[PDB]
């Protein structure tokens, strides 16, 4: 090994400490893919990045937002994130079907079927509204509503209308039905009520994260 | 990219001295540094150097336990922290950059130098230490090495430096065959071990200067006699 | 006989473990670093103690001399401290990894793990050559090589236990609206039960008469007690990559 | 719409006219005519390096023109040139988009480029007087990600994009100066012509195109594949290239024939291609999986020569030198490995 | 290469039964999920049904369960939809569109606005 | 006028001067075997010589 040949190796080795160091603020990083639709209302909670830091732990959620509509190839690059955050418009029922399709195909995707979702029900004032106005009617767009019953361990605010209720909960189930469906537990769903003047997102997220994270080392424990 | 050196000055026969090279223009943490002495009746001479990182330093036998080599990445700094200052230590101290990966050019700037003034190496041989030449003529000088060159990686650490009169010497062809960025492509490398040859078709004027051959083989680093080329 | 068996088994499974760790940058986690350790331990075991007692049951006489017992004593010693703290610091490391998932990378570093490790290993050296260098060292070295570990191993585990059983149900409620107990028990239980009648007899020595505990039956525990440096391989090395480069290696 | 229905029978009509047309010209296949040489045998190739430091999936890689140095792109953010030979890392190019898809080297050395869901190509100045690696141009333009890019010299760089085009660019500028239309999908991969006068391109369309630089117009369309076409090659004297797509098969196409000329698939092989090359002859045809598994295939006689196993995840990129001494495979479990 | 045709699409009376008709070329039909896409005047795609590999799993939009009824014939490499009590709201260009690879449960982009796989669309008017 | 586009590229890639495909076979096969001397993949390279 010539005199070059050795100052060449000492860089390279500085360049592998660089990388460690770049390495541990990698790992301390969770990366989440936000996910939605242009009524969602996920920009409230072309990439639009955001950084937050809630409990000394940081999150980073990415928007990918200049793209065309199909998204069945550029979807494969976030595999590896904790979590994927899916907004759904609570209210809209014409579009309801869509977004469960969305959600159908990212649960049963090949290289997406590790990754747990927190589902985000977006506009319920705007849902609390529409039901109690009497007009629209879920019936039209599902029609088994006609033969759902609130859950037994459902938590309605008091004050709150049992048809907003019964309407909430159908919803939320309705996206339930498809998490429960496969996946055998190696991911979750983990649904949340959401509104336009929420501040407890930051948390939520948290929570769900932790939770993620702990059942994964749960699982790879043999602990399950 | 600028090297800027002071702290040089008159010190008794013996006493303490240091020097600073002061870097702007380029990262100067990435790079390694040399210390390069001139002595006014003498060639080049390698003196000291510390890697990029500090991780590595060398230094020349002659200053070994007087000298010390030091850097400040922070401030772009170079020292040299010299003591027990000797009658042999007059000369001017050069502060020289030098990259180190597959494919750089080390020794590529050379700063401007501080004067200062007291009150198993292989042997550089280069013959015809004077050579009058014409403009528009084609002249050719040789460097030999006491001990081959090639490493039996491909590559033969034979480097030339060309100093102007008055001026600091500057990179021509390094690794004994590469043309340095910003030369004209008249300067032509070749050889074998222990037997280099450069070649410069249809000189022209700012030519004219000394020519040192530098080895990069074993790190105790010795330069050439130099050829001096005349009109 | 079965001594030989043993002793190849024992060799043979911590020096792949070892060997399967160095080699593939995938198992070079946090926690194969404390796995690391124990396998250095066990195989120094298998090395140069059980043959040895196997040589001394044979001949009745240990052949090295007066030098040699007291080396063959102070290894056995530093080997089995070693071998159950490193067990006491991968409970722990299990413990900040399920307790504190999002904090555990920060927590539990790699200059951390090194330090952990050299430290295991300074107290265990301490501890056996404690006579040497400078009834009471009976107790107190049986109560710090033994029983505070398995006080921190039984904390740890219990709280791990109960976190995961509480997430099991939980997950168990959430897909009925349309296994840690072997784990654990295997993790403690063959721990305890290899360990637990050797230093239950080593107390007893002390605290009152020997006699109470011929000497027979004590170096039949302490043979016991050898066991467990076999059994850790197929204990803390089935994860599937694990398996994975134990495959590629014989193999290759 | 009677005027559409029109426009529908003519072209029904000239696809039933260019399918005779090359039905006519099918007098026989190509294993037909090479039935008679000998197998090329069994290939057995083995590990000879594995470059370790990327902190997560790598995602592309391109070998420089001396067949020693190479860049990697992965998804932490980072670009790093290697030193194949002795495993030294020459360069780390910190990226200010961690979704890079696509990296390439110039072959003169002195560049790099890289881009992805940022829909910009980034080009990178790796010879500065500063000693550092700086960012030249940004490419902008481009309605969509970067897939593929790849240099023709110093200063002409053709990329693939998810908008269903691709992209002539003239770097001193910034400004592209043609544009490459007619894909239906998003364009996956592009293979530069040895002589760089044309280049084929792969989109999410079940088929692929053959562009004229100059002059900026498609050529010829070959529509053999099922799914969405993921990599192209082209053969190594610029008469045919090779396609990988997710219906798990590989295809050969003839450019003055105009039609396939050989399938690459079995009834057990049911993953989809990430990657094709082909070795410097072109006798081989390597084509990296979806199953962490890379196959060497007898490229005139179709038959599976070889893997290249050793890999822990999906195989992502491959590569050849240009002197063909060498392979590079890259893959999800951020390493690379050189393979001979 | 790919093809889809799509038949079977005309003018009906509110309350009338349609069948529509979808034959496959240049793939293995066996081996993709397959859907039906309408496109009503004035709005965008929607989804409306889809048939498995196997034709084991079948699921449908809300605003047609019990009215329209899709079968698949492999041996045939064509596609069924059987529509009935049909109402204006039907009124659309029905499409036959096909998941992007095959053995997969997951299907992207069938309704997106340009989609390679998928046919030119049958007209389907239910007016008085 | 995207049917006119499509039909208009679809007459241009009519006027193809196609060739036989075992014409194209033929000379798929003749540079194979012509440049299979130079190919270290094809015959494993003995280690003197190997740069890896
Ligand atoms: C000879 N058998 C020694 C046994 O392994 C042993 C281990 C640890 C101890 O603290 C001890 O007092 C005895």
């Amino acid at each position: 090994l010539s005199a070059e040949d050795k100052a060449a190796v000492e860089r390279s080795k500085m360049i592998e400490k660089q990388l460690q160091k770049d390495k541990q603020v990698y790992r301390a990083t969770h990366r989440l893919l936000l996910l939605g639709a242009d009524n969602s209302g996920k920009s409230t909670i072309g990439i639009f990045e955001t950084k937050f830091q809630v409990d000394k732990v940081n999150f980073h959620m990415f928007d990918v937002g200049g793209q065309r509509d199909e998204r069945r190839k550029w979807i494969q690059c976030f595999n590896d994130v904790t979590a994927i955050i899916f907004v759904v418009d609570s209210s809209d029922y014409n579009r309801l079907q869509e977004a469960l399709n969305l959600f159908k195909s990212i649960w049963n995707n090949r290289w997406l079927r590790t990754i747990s979702v927190i589902l985000f029900l977006n506009k319920q004032d705007l849902l609390a509204e529409k039901v109690l106005a009497g007009k629209s009617k879920i019936e039209d767009y599902f029609p088994e509503f006609a033969r759902y019953t609130t859950p037994e361990d459902a938590t309605p605010e008091p004050g709150e209308d049992p048809r907003v209720t019964r309407a909430k909960y159908f919803i939320r189930d309705e996206f339930l039905r498809i998490s429960t469906a496969s996946g055998d537990g190696r991911h979750y769903c983990y649904p949340h009520f959401t509104c336009a003047v929420d501040t407890e997102n930051a948390r939520r997220i948290f929570n769900d994260c932790r939770d993620i994270i702990q059942r994964m080392h749960l699982r790879q424990y043999e602990l399950l | 990219v600028q090297l800027v050196e002071s702290g040089g000055g008159l010190v008794q026969p013996g006493g303490s001295r240091k020097l600073s090279c002061s870097a702007s223009g380029f990262a100067f943490s990435s790079f390694g540094m040399h210390w390069v002495r001139q002595a006014p009746e003498k060639g080049l001479e390698w003196v000291a150097y510390i890697s990029s990182g500090s991780g590595t330093i060398y230094y020349a036998d002659t200053v070994k336990g007087r000298f010390t080599i030091s850097r400040d990445d922070p401030k772009n700094t170079l020292f040299l922290q010299m003591t027990s200052l000797r009658s042999e230590d007059t000369a001017m101290y050069y502060c020289v950059r030098s990259i180190y990966y597959y494919g750089s050019s080390p020794f590529d700037f050379w700063g401007q130098g501080t004067t200062l003034t007291v009150s198993a190496d292989i042997v550089m041989t280069q013959a015809t230490s004077s050579v009058p030449v014409t403009p528009g003529e084609s002249v050719s000088i040789s460097c030999r090495s006491s001990k081959s060159l090639l490493h039996s990686n491909g590559n033969t650490y034979l480097y030339w430096f060309l100093q102007r009169p008055g001026q600091s010497p500057q990179l021509l062809i390094y690794r004994m065959s590469n043309l340095a960025s910003g030369v004209p492509d008249r300067f032509s490398g070749s050889g074998s071990g222990t037997a280099f040859t450069l070649t410069i078709s249809r000189l022209e004027a700012e030519d004219v200067g000394v020519y040192y051959c530098m080895q990069h083989l074993e790190y105790p680093l010795t330069f050439g006699a130099g050829t001096k080329l005349e009109l | 006989a079965l001594l030989a068996l043993a002793v190849l088994a024992t060799v043979g499974g911590n020096l792949l473990v070892i060997v399967a760790i160095a080699w593939t940058p995938r198992l070079q986690t946090m926690t194969n670093v404390f796995v690391t350790s124990l396998a250095a331990a066990d195989l120094v075991m298998g090395l140069l103690v059980v043959p040895p007692a196997a040589t001394l049951a044979l001949t009745g006489h240990w052949p090295l001399g007066a030098t040699g017992c007291e080396l063959w004593t102070s290894v056995d010693v530093l080997c089995v401290t070693a071998s159950i703290w490193t067990l006491c610091a991968l409970a722990v490391d299990r413990y900040l990894a399920v307790t504190n998932p999002l904090r555990y990378g920060a927590l539990v570093t790699k200059r951390c793990a090194r330090t952990a490790v050299v430290l295991v290993w300074v107290v265990s050296a301490a501890v056996s050559f404690a006579p040497i260098m400078s009834m009471p060292y009976v107790l107190l070295s049986s109560s710090v090589s033994f029983y505070l570990p398995l006080l921190v191993m039984l904390f740890v585990y219990a709280r791990v236990f109960v976190v995961a059983t509480r997430q099991l149900r939980l997950l168990r409620g959430e897909l009925g609206r349309f296994r840690a107990l072997c784990t654990l028990g295997l993790i403690m239980g063959t721990f305890t039960l290899c360990w637990l009648p050797f230093f239950l007899a080593n107390v007893l020595r002390a605290l009152g008469g020997p006699s109470l505990v011929p000497g027979p039956a004590f170096l039949a525990l302490n043979w016991l007690g050898y066991a467990n440096s076999a059994f850790n391989p197929l204990i803390y090395c089935r994860s599937p990559d694990f398996r994975s480069a134990f495959r590629r290696l014989l193999c290759r | 719409q009677s005027e559409l229905d029109q426009l529908r029978q003519e072209a029904e009509q000239l696809k039933n006219q260019i399918r005779d047309a090359r039905k006519a010209c099918a007098d026989a296949t190509l294993s037909q005519i090479t039935n008679n040489i000998d197998p090329v045998g069994r290939i057995q190739m083995r590990t000879r390096r594995t470059l370790r430091g990327h902190l997560a999936k790598i995602y592309a890689m391109h070998w420089g023109t001396d067949s020693r140095l190479l860049v990697s792109a992965s998804q932490d953010g980072k670009l790093i040139i290697w030193d194949s030979y002795t495993t030294n890392k020459v360069h780390a190019i910190p990226l200010r988009s961690s979704w890079v898809m696509t990296c390439a080297y110039a072959p003169s050395g002195n560049y790099v480029a890289c881009g992805g869901l940022d829909n910009i190509c980034s080009i990178y100045n790796l010879k500065t007087r500063e000693g550092n690696v700086r960012v030249s141009r940004e490419l902008a333009g481009h309605t969509g990600y970067l897939s593929c890019c790849r240099f023709l010299d110093d200063n002409q760089i053709v990329t693939s994009s998810g908008d269903t085009t691709c992209a002539l660019w003239d770097i001193e500028t910034g400004q592209q100066t043609t544009t490459f239309t007619g894909h239906t999908g998003d364009v996956m991969s592009l293979s530069l012509a040895p002589d760089t006068r044309l280049f084929v391109s792969g989109a999410c369309d079940a088929s692929a195109k053959l562009w004229d630089v100059r002059e900026g117009m498609c050529r010829q369309t070959f529509t053999g594949h099922e799914s969405d076409i993921n990599a192209i090659c082209f053969f190594p004297n610029g008469n045919a290239f090779a396609t990988g797509s997710d219906d798990a098969t590989c295809r050969l196409f003839d450019l003055r024939a105009d039609q396939e000329l050989m399938t690459y698939s079995h009834d057990n092989i049911i993953c989809g291609i990430t990657s094709v090359s082909f070795s410097k002859s072109g006798r081989l045809l390597l084509a990296g999986y979806d199953d962490f598994n890379c196959n060497v295939w007898d490229a005139l006689k179709a038959d599976r020569a070889g893997v290249l196993a050793g890999h822990d995840n999906r195989v992502s990129c491959l590569g050849v030198t240009d002197d063909g001494m060498a392979v590079a495979t890259g893959s999800w479990d951020s390493f690379l490995k050189i393979w001979n | 290469q790919v093809q889809l045709q799509e038949s079977g699409g005309g003018l009906v009376q509110p309350g009338g039964s349609l069948r529509l008709s979808c034959a496959a070329s240049g793939f293995t039909f066996s081996n993709y999920k397959m859907n039906w896409v309408r496109q009503a005047p004035g709005k965008g795609l929607e989804w409306v049904s889809d048939i498995s590999q196997s034709g084991a799993s079948i699921s449908y939009t809300g605003s047609v369960k019990g009215r329209f009824t899709i079968s698949r014939d492999n041996a045939k490499n064509t596609l069924y939809l059987q529509m009935n009590s049909l109402k204006p709201e039907d009124t659309a260009v029905y499409y036959c569109a096909r998941c992007p690879a095959p053995f997969t449960r997951d299907c992207f982009d069938v309704t997106s606005t340009t989609y390679a796989y998928r046919g030119q669309g049958t007209q389907v008017t239910v007016s008085s | 006028a995207q049917a006119r586009k499509l039909v208009e590229q679809l007459k241009m890639e009519a006027n193809i001067d196609r060739i036989k495909v075992s014409k194209a076979a033929a000379d798929l096969m003749a540079y194979c075997e012509a440049h299979a001397k130079e190919d270290p993949l094809l015959t494993p390279v003995p280690a003197s010589e190997n740069p890896f």
